[PDB]
């Protein structure tokens, strides 16, 4: 995990809430095997809802100067609560095809070399990625580790 | 009953005591907020309990500015009905009751969420 979240930061549930008062110590694979105050034994509302933020959770987004997300620019991938660039070298026409589809700019795109200037710096992440056809998202494109 | 004037050392002017309070805390300026209406005490709960909100009461009271606005009962569990909720005080208010809220509304927060104030002396 990298983020607990609570408050129902991602949205309020419907469903009766089951679990309540949760201490745990990690070692455990279910979570039902923390300990727990029973079942229904809540006192709680549905404004009070968990959420968690792992940490292969990863997200894209194609930064500019202009606009924090926009649909030109330079690509970023979000891993373990972090943010990085990709790398440019061996990518493919369809590989940015997937970038453009996944972002909802555009059928497909092109790469053209840097701006005037960076906005800021961030660790390259990724490299050597070769999407094939088929997938919809980067996620789902083999590539190196 | 008689109609007859008369100084003004014989006219009556009442004080009736404060609506608003703050109770079980170390201190005297600070403690869970607790207030008056209906003919009894009550809470208030923690949601959206800023700043500027604890501003107004430690003001209304008459303590010193409000240093830190806290949450989730942290003094101890509340007694008696909750009156407000969601209160948003933009710091200009001279009363708790100035500031909207769900004024007197049934409360969908519990007892575990009764804000506390802190202010300085
Ligand atoms: C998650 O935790 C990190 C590290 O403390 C923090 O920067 C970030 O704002 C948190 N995100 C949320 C949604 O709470
Ligand atoms: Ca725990
Ligand atoms: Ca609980
Ligand atoms: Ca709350
Ligand atoms: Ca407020």
């Amino acid at each position: 995990a990298i983020n607990a979240t609570g408050s129902a930061h991602f949205g309020e549930g419907t469903g009766p809430i089951w679990l309540d008062e949760m201490k745990c110590n990690g070692k455990e694979s279910r979570i039902w095997q923390c300990h727990s105050h029973g079942w229904g034994q809540q006192n709680c509302r549905h404004k009070e809802d968990a959420g968690v933020i792992c940490s292969e959770f990863m997200s894209l987004r194609l930064t500019s100067e202009a606009s924090r997300e926009a649909c030109a620019g330079r690509l970023e991938v979000f891993y373990n609560g972090a943010w990085g660039t990709v790398g440019k070298s061996s990518m493919s026409e369809t590989t940015v095809g997937v970038v453009c589809r996944q972002l909802g700019c555009a059928d497909k795109g092109k790469i053209n070399p840097a701006s005037l200037d960076k906005a800021m710096s961030i660790p390259m992440w990724v490299d050597n990625v070769q999407c094939p056809k088929g997938p919809d998202t980067l996620w789902q494109c083999p590539s190196s580790p | 009953w008689e109609k007859r004037l008369a100084s003004p050392s014989e006219e009556t002017w009442i004080t009736c005591d404060n609506k608003i309070r703050l109770q079980e805390g170390p201190t005297s300026c600070s403690g869970r907020v607790e207030i008056w209406h209906g003919g009894s005490w009550g809470t208030v709960c923690d949601d959206s309990w800023d700043l500027d909100d604890a501003q107004v009461v430690c003001q209304q009271l008459g303590c010193g500015p409000a240093l830190k606005a806290f949450k989730e009962a942290e003094f101890g569990q509340g007694t008696g009905p909750i009156w407000l909720n969601e209160v948003k005080c933009k710091g200009n208010e001279s009363s708790l009751w100035d500031c909207p809220a769900r004024r007197w509304g049934h409360s969908e927060c519990g007892h575990k969420e009764d804000a506390a104030v802190n202010c300085t002396d």
